């Protein structure tokens, strides 16, 4: 008697390696424990005081942000219920742009609170029931939250104003500056229809300077040098080919037949002959600038260079389609000159040196165009990849914006109101669910208590405080960062603002994906391949 | 689980898997022995690691010898071991009944009904069944037919039938010789001897003592007639002084009467025996014996050799009883003051030898309240199952001699139990009617295994002994031969009362303990 | 701090959380400016770092060193980032930006042990930072004269500081010159490709040169060069991008003929396309012919007959910085071969040049292009003497593009100094200190001068603390005095954005490494 044997049946049938966890204990509460472990791992990077990390992959690339879904991205998350956490988060990001970190917290709230009511005596699903019930409370109360509205998506001064809040929680220091630029380029990039794309704002990333010498472009910068001769044009009547710039050749294998000296003395005159023809009808129709997909032939480059035209290569294919969408120019299959529709034009196309970088830049004067490009400068990549990041937030609040022009307070305004109607919604319910209610309303409390951990100050008091402002009836009052000691003040009034839209989804998926991992009961896990 | 966040290397079952693995493994013990049971029984064959060979029906001695290592088993194993410490008899039927009670568990636990509640049922079918047990016992006269009767039902299961024949009538005669009127039975005064030589048949009862030894001087007789039987504890070899002596001597001829003194002790002792011997037996008409627990040098063997008297060394701290107890002198610590009265009396005694061993027999005494069983067959293996037998026969004897009572036998008191538990059911209160179900479908587990054993039909069988019993009321059992119901108290198969009580609490206690287990844990390691 | 069954992250993952990774970051910081310390100023020393192939470099500049060295501290590797993108630009002032960056956090430890919030602490940085740039933007000295002397002196001034720390410190004057001559005659881009530095073994520092035109090492010549001639004194040159030999006249082509007749009219034929291209670069007036692609043996020996010079598989960059030079274009076809193609130096000539053949170009008057000629005992003095006048050229760019000069010697360091001391004097009392942190910061520029040099940092520091709170804005160290001096009158020149870059660079990067808060290595 000194060994314990598997029990007869599923325990015995079992592969190897594989696992089996059945039951509150072994599957739920140890679910739940992954997702708060995750909860831990994300919540000293939320708000405006939130630190940055510094994540290295199995790659050994290095992040440094505060953005809970790159940070979630970089880590390798093994546990399932996390993972199925970190898949709303992404699925929030994905949606609207900004609220991961909202996603997560709010997720973990609710799953610990869940597990509270475990273990005083409800059932996964009445508490699933009373989740339900309040979030669907929540979606009813929101609009009513609501306080302003954005009112223009034209200007520049209201727009930056609303992009600076999402904006803020990353590069907190910098968020002026950043706004203004966000705006200039957002603007610009805002057509007549409601309609905004966001991979029509470009980030061009050169080394040097700093945030400071940051800058927008209407039109779009290249990191490549001119095939050719000219490096500056002024009123470019860009053409544009898919085709390389050489001399078109069968797609079935094709010889060169020789039969006579005349033929062999002839056939290379012959083909430069036509090779001239061919750039001289382009030249000829205008075109000051050619930008070629494939490659540049030695013979074309030189009458290119003859003819005067700045020869361009793009590489890349979505390049080249965003070049045309720039310009106004079509991508011609042939080397046929282009016809006045199928041409581009730009106020300047030009070579410059930003910093040890050279660049081509296609630029339009006016203010407006199809795509504009956002020029970071910076004295570290990862700096500029988390300012890259934070544009990235800015561009997906504008087009949040662009979608639903509604807005709530922010510094955890709206989740103390919400927790507060929700409480008061819950004691009204009777039955068992209304445990469940108050929990979910109770789990909002972990933004503003996040946010005050962060700034540095009691998040009890600040609660407290909060709790008392938002009972004598102020709405919009949060929490001021911008004190050393526990302090509120004005949302609304400060232009501390959230998006409705990212309020709404940001309930919803964490909701979502807190039911999902309390009706998980069983699980059975494979043997990890490796 | 949560033992195995704290000690990663544990091994733990829980609520279903607990349960699982405890009926497993006893459902397990019960195939294994399902077959010792009756004497239509199977001999099972075991053979050690060293290669040694035993052949057994018994159920302790295939569990202790069977290849297990279950926790479930152990504890089965133990309480089947103190079932054969106290009863002698039991052990198979314990593990029987033991796995049946949990497999009829199971069948209502599998459909969610709380081991708890099962259990409750358990204890309420337990009482009544002690209840009905104490109404059917018979009490009777323990007369040697009764005797042998019992006797017999054990043997005849336990052993061949010829050799049951013959080992009941050993039996009886020897516990009715080792017996005075109300005093508890000491069976240790019943040596049991082996020898190899001989057919396993010639198994007898020696009214007498045989010691596993003889003299070891050449010049003793190896058979005497009338002999005064001196047991005695009293070492007659040299003796060194506790406190460090030593010999001192500036010649050779004081050395020599050093030499001659230092054994001037041992001498007088051998001195005071002759002279005993001289005053008893004044001629060479009667002998004189001497039994020694302790050791006997050269000198003093040959001191007694010379006068006559047979000298054995190195007795048993028990033959000092069990010769006192046939024989009839005093056992002695010192020869103080020793006297005639001191000795004891044996009508005949001489030695056997086998092969390089050598056997003393000592018989012919006048009422001996000890005796011996002389072992004989022809093989180790036959000696050991001949001796677990008498083991089995000589308890069941001893039990209804104690317990005026006896029960009868072949599953008569098993079906009538059930019945009555059937028909007790009714005034149950809750689902422990489930429980006091399972109980009686468990102890109707003997007479299946019967029919089984003796190629029946157990469902037909058993329906048809119970429709007898149903329409008679007559204890009735099976009949091993023709699948027949018969009456156990008219066909003389009967059981001990001790043992079938034994059985019903100790089995019902494990079975509810087992039960109620809802996790198996091994966390110890380091 | 518990088993689990089934764990959160990959199991290796290791995570470094608070005050004690925050600590150990700034340590880490603190050993990759100790690896480049002992570079900075007129006394610093040159390091050797040896790779896994066993090539060893010796350098000065601090961007190389961080490059070099295989770092791979998450937090470390700040500071080697921050020195390629000062490298990046401006092209000096790498390792002032890393000891500016580390002394920041350095003098931030104690606070950050003490458990100040680093968004305090950064935005303290911010704000200091601001005030030191706008302070520098205010008191740089800019001439406002344009004038082509003043501007002359300027540039060099600027160029021997910048080469004031290298191996040829004691050929300064020279290099400076050299240098500015060379952006000087750049064109308005600026262009680095248009300076060709060559490194020929051999020869010393002032035996070096610099050629008003272009030169580049022969190219594998075939049998008739040596027929052919080495000098011409006022030659047309002929710049192609065309293979000059025998060969298939196209790889897909393949010739059928059934006829000898049509055989030997086909051998001819060859013959014929390669001395028609031949006779046209011949009648175009060329006696010099340079081609981006090789130039057969025929082709030699026919050129040779012709006396004229003919050079193959020419450098892309050697060949553009030669059209730059003489004035023509390069040509893919020989079919039109105008004067106005052709290019035209007053000298060309073939050349000895330590063991090597050089081909020079001199004479061209409308050259915007200049090829430095680099002579040293070993293949690394070449190599730190290019770094060098890497770093004086870009510095004269710089100054060329914003002629806005400050002293150095840790003039500027102490005057911001001392302005911060001052503004912290004035606020509430916790950016306060962190401001004046930041300000005796600044102090590790002429502190680590006086170090390298030798000196008593802690007096000369003393006495330039004092003289520029007395009125004196240009006082730093006096290396070669063991004192100080007014530098901006010893002509210790250094463009402003250098430092203004380096305040940047290093102020962000501190306050980065200070937001870091948890570092998460996953598994490889
Ligand atoms: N100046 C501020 N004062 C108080 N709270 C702010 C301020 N700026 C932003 N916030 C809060 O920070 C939160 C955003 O944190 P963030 O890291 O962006 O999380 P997520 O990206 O998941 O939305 C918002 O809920 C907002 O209320
Ligand atoms: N001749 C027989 N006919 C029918 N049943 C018998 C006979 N002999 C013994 N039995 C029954 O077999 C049962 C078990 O016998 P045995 O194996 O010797 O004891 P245990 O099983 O307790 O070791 C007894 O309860 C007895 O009633
Ligand atoms: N002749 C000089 N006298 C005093 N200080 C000098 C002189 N030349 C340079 N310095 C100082 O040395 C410092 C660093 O020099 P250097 O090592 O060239 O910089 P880096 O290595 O950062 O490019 C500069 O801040 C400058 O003020
Ligand atoms: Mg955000
Ligand atoms: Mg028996
Ligand atoms: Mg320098």
């Amino acid at each position: 008697a000194l060994h314990v044997p598997k029990a007869p049946g599923f325990a015995q049938m079992l592969k190897e390696g594989a696992k089996h966890f059945s039951g509150l204990e072994e599957a739920v509460y140890r679910n739940i424990q992954a997702c708060k472990e995750l909860a831990q791992t994300t919540r000293t990077a939320y708000g405006p005081n939130g630190m940055n990390k510094m994540v290295i992959n199995h790659l050994e690339k290095l992040f440094v942000t505060n953005d809970a879904a790159t940070i979630l991205r970089e880590l390798e998350v093994q546990h399932p219920a996390a993972k199925m956490i970190v898949m709303a988060s992404h699925m929030q990001e994905q949606e609207v742009g900004d609220g991961t970190n909202f996603v997560l917290v709010f997720a973990g709230a609710l799953l610990e609170l869940a597990e509270e009511l475990l273990r005083i005596g409800l059932s996964v699903s009445e508490v699933i029931e009373g989740y339900e019930i309040a979030c669907r409370k929540a979606h009813e109360i929101l609009p009513n939250l609501v306080c302003c509205s954005a009112k223009n998506l034209r200007d520049i001064d209201e727009v930056s104003s609303l992009l600076r809040t999402s904006i803020m929680s990353k590069q907190y220091g910098n968020e002026v500056f950043l706004a203004k630029l966000i705006a200039q380029a957002c603007v610009s990039i805002f057509p007549d229809s409601g309609h905004f794309n966001v991979d029509n704002i470009r980030v061009c990333k050169i080394l040097g300077s700093g945030i400071s010498s940051s800058s927008v472009l209407h039109g779009m910068v290249f990191k490549k040098e001119t095939e050719g001769d000219v490096t500056s044009v002024k009123d470019a009547k860009i053409a544009v080919y898919s085709c390389p710039f050489d001399g078109m050749i069968t797609e079935t294998k094709g010889t060169v037949l020789i039969k006579t000296a005349e033929e062999l003395m002839n056939f290379s005159k012959g083909e430069e002959n036509l090779m001239d023809a061919q750039v001289k009808a382009i030249a000829d129709t205008g075109a000051n600038v050619v930008v070629t997909g494939g490659k540049v032939a030695d013979m074309a480059l030189h009458y290119a260079n003859k003819y005067n035209i700045m020869l361009v290569r793009l590489n890349s294919k979505w390049d080249l389609r965003r070049l045309c969408k720039t310009v106004g120019a079509t991508a011609l299959p042939r080397l046929t000159p282009p016809v006045l529709e199928e041409m581009g034009h730009c106020d300047s196309v030009y070579l410059s040196e930003v910093g040890d970088t050279q660049v081509v830049v296609f630029k339009h004067e006016k203010e407006d165009g199809a795509i504009s490009t956002i020029v970071l400068r910076g004295s570290t990549d990862n700096l500029m990849d988390d300012i890259e990041r934070a544009v990235d937030d800015g561009v997906n609040t504008f087009k949040v914006l662009t979608r639903d022009k509604r807005l709530v307070p922010g510094g955890g305004a709206t989740e103390i109101e919400l927790a507060k109607q929700i409480t008061s919604y819950g004691e009204t319910c009777p039955g068992l669910e209304q445990y469940a209610i108050k929990k979910f309303a109770e789990a909002f409390e972990a933004i503003p208590r996040a946010l005050a951990e962060n700034s540095g100050v009691k998040a009890n008091e600040v609660i407290s405080k909060l709790y008392a402002v938002h009972q004598e009836g102020n709405k919009n009052v949060g929490l001021d960062i911008e004190a050393e000691v526990p302090a509120v003040k004005d949302m609304l009034e400060a232009g501390i603002l959230d998006t409705y839209l990212g309020k709404y989804w940001a309930i919803k998926l964490a909701t979502n994906a807190a039911v999902t991992v309390l009706r998980v009961d069983q699980i059975i896990m494979a043997k990890p391949a490796g | 689980a949560a033992v195995k966040t704290l000690n990663p290397k544990a091994e733990v079952a829980r609520a279903q898997a607990a349960l699982a693995v405890n009926i497993s493994a006893a459902r397990g013990l019960q195939d294994v022995l399902r077959t010792n049971l009756g004497p239509k029984g199977t001999m099972k064959m075991l053979v050690s690691g060293a290669g040694d060979i035993k052949l057994t029906k018994d159920g302790n001695v295939l569990l202790h010898e069977m290849q297990i290592q279950h926790p479930t088993a152990s504890l089965i194993a133990k309480v089947a071991t103190a079932q054969d410490d106290i009863t002698g008899d039991g052990t198979t039927s314990n593990v029987l009944i033991i796995g049946e009670l949990l497999k009829q568990a199971d069948l209502y636990i599998s459909e969610g009904l709380h081991p708890r509640i099962i259990t409750e049922g358990f204890e309420a079918a337990k009482e009544k069944a002690l209840q009905f047990l104490e109404e059917v016992k018979v009490s009777r006269e323990m007369d040697r037919e009764t005797l042998i009767d019992v006797a017999r039902t054990s043997l005849r299961t336990k052993v061949h039938a010829e050799l049951a024949d013959v080992l009941t009538e050993a039996v009886v005669d020897s516990i009715l010789a080792i017996k005075k009127q109300d005093e508890p039975i000491d069976l240790f005064m019943i040596e049991i001897m082996e020898m190899k030589h001989k057919s396993e048949t010639d198994t007898s009862l020696i009214r007498g003592l045989v010691l596993d030894h003889g003299a070891r001087h050449p010049d003793m007789k190896k058979r005497v007639e009338d002999a005064y039987i001196l047991t005695c504890n009293v070492s007659l070899e040299y003796e060194k002084t506790e406190v460090n002596s030593g010999f001192f001597y500036k010649s050779a001829e004081e050395r020599e009467k050093l030499v001659k003194a230092e054994r001037k002790f041992i001498e007088d002792r051998v001195k005071k025996i002759i002279e005993l011997k001289r005053k008893v037996c004044g001629d060479s008409d009667k002998g004189f014996v001497v039994i020694n627990q302790k050791g006997i040098d050269p000198f003093s063997l040959d001191a007694l050799s010379k006068e006559g008297i047979v000298a054995l060394r190195r007795a048993k701290r028990r033959n000092m009883e069990r010769l006192t107890l046939a024989c009839g002198g005093v056992a002695l610590n010192s020869f103080d003051d020793l006297s005639p009265d001191c000795l004891g009396h044996a009508g005949l005694v001489y030695e056997y030898t086998l092969g390089e061993e050598k056997f003393t027999f000592i018989e012919k005494c006048n009422n001996p309240r000890s005796v011996t069983l002389l072992i004989k067959g022809p093989n180790k293996h036959t000696l050991t199952q001949i001796k677990d037998a008498v083991r089995d026969g000589l308890r069941a004897v001893k039990n209804a001699i104690d317990d005026g009572c006896v029960v009868p036998g072949a599953g008569a008191v098993e079906v009538a139990m059930a019945e009555a538990l059937i028909k007790h059911k009714p005034s149950v209160k809750g689902r422990a009617q489930l429980g006091v179900q399972a109980f009686a479908d468990a102890l109707l587990i003997i007479p299946k295994v019967l029919a089984q054993n003796s190629g029946f039909d157990l469902q037909e069988t058993l329906v048809k002994i119970q429709a007898e019993h149903s329409e008679s009321g007559q204890l009735v059992g099976v009949d091993l031969n023709t699948g027949e119901p018969m009456v156990a108290a008219e066909v003389g198969v009967w059981d001990n009362y001790c043992v079938k009580k034994q059985l019903l609490h100790s089995c019902t206690v494990i079975a509810t303990n087992i039960l109620l287990v809802d996790e198996i844990m091994r966390a110890g390691m380091s | 701090m518990m088993p689990t069954p089934v764990i959160l992250l990959k199991e290796g993952t290791d995570s470094s959380q608070g005050i004690p990774q925050l600590v150990s970051n700034i340590s880490a910081c603190q050993v990759i400016a100790e690896a480049v310390r002992t570079t900075l100023g007129p006394r610093g020393m040159d390091k050797l770092i040896v790779d896994g192939r066993g090539k060893a470099t010796i350098s000065n500049d601090g961007a190389t060193i961080l490059k070099l060295l295989d770092v791979v501290h998450p937090a470390a590797k700040t500071l080697v980032d921050i020195a390629k993108s000062q490298d990046a630009e401006v092209g000096d002032g790498t390792t002032s930006v890393t000891l500016l960056a580390a002394e920041f956090l350095k003098q931030v430890k104690p606070y950050v042990e003490e458990g100040l919030h680093p968004q305090i602490i950064i935005r303290a940085f911010r704000t200091a930072t601001q005030l030191a740039v706008n302070k520098i933007k205010e008191i740089a000295v800019t001439v406002k004269k344009a004038d082509k002397v003043e501007q002359r002196k300027l540039l060099e001034k600027c160029a021997m500081t910048a080469l004031s720390s290298k191996l040829i410190s004691q050929q300064k004057a020279f290099f400076a010159k050299m240098v500015v001559d060379a952006v000087m005659m750049l064109d308005d881009l600026l262009q680095l490709k248009m300076i060709g530095i060559k490194k020929v073994q051999g020869g010393a520092l002032e035996d070096s040169q610099l050629v008003a035109g272009v030169a580049f090492k022969k190219t594998f010549s075939y049998a008739g060069f040596e027929m052919q001639p080495k000098k011409y004194h006022n030659p047309k040159i002929a710049l192609l991008n065309v293979e000059l030999e025998l060969k298939a006249e196209k790889d897909n082509a393949e010739i059928r003929v059934h006829t000898v007749e049509d055989y030997q009219a086909i051998v001819d034929a060859e013959w014929n396309i390669l001395y028609d291209k031949l006779e046209k670069i011949h009648h175009s007036g060329a006696k010099v012919v340079l081609s981006k692609l090789p130039i057969g043996d025929v082709a030699t020996q026919y050129f040779a007959d012709r006396d004229m010079f003919c050079a193959g598989r020419v450098p892309e960059e050697d060949l553009k910085r030669t059209m730059m030079a003489c004035g023509g274009s390069i040509q893919t076809s020989v079919n039109a071969l105008s004067a106005d193609v052709l290019g035209r130096c007053q000298v060309f000539e073939e050349t000895q040049i330590g063991g090597e053949r050089y081909n020079f170009f001199t004479g061209c008057p409308k050259a915007k292009t200049c090829t430095f000629i680099l002579r040293g005992g070993a293949e690394q003095f070449m190599e730190e003497t290019e770094r060098s006048l890497h770093d004086a050229i870009m510095i004269v760019r710089r100054a060329i593009k914003n002629d806005s000069v400050v002293a150095g010697g840790g003039a500027i360091e102490m005057e911001l100094s001392k302005y911060l001391r001052d503004y912290s004097r004035t606020i509430p009392g916790k950016q306060q200190l962190l401001i004046g942190a930041y300000a005796k910061a600044l102090e590790i520029i002429p502190r680590q001068l006086c170090d390298n040099a030798g000196f008593d940092a802690t007096n000369i520091l003393n006495k330039l603390r004092a003289r520029h709170a007395q009125g004196g804005t240009w006082y730093g160290v006096d290396i070669n005095n063991e004192d100080i001096a007014d530098n901006f009158e010893a002509f210790v020149w250094e463009p402003a954005m250098v430092r203004i870059n380096a305040l940047t660079a290093a102020s962000e990067a501190a306050c980065l490494i200070v937001s870091v808060d948890e570092t998460i290595k996953n598994p490889r």
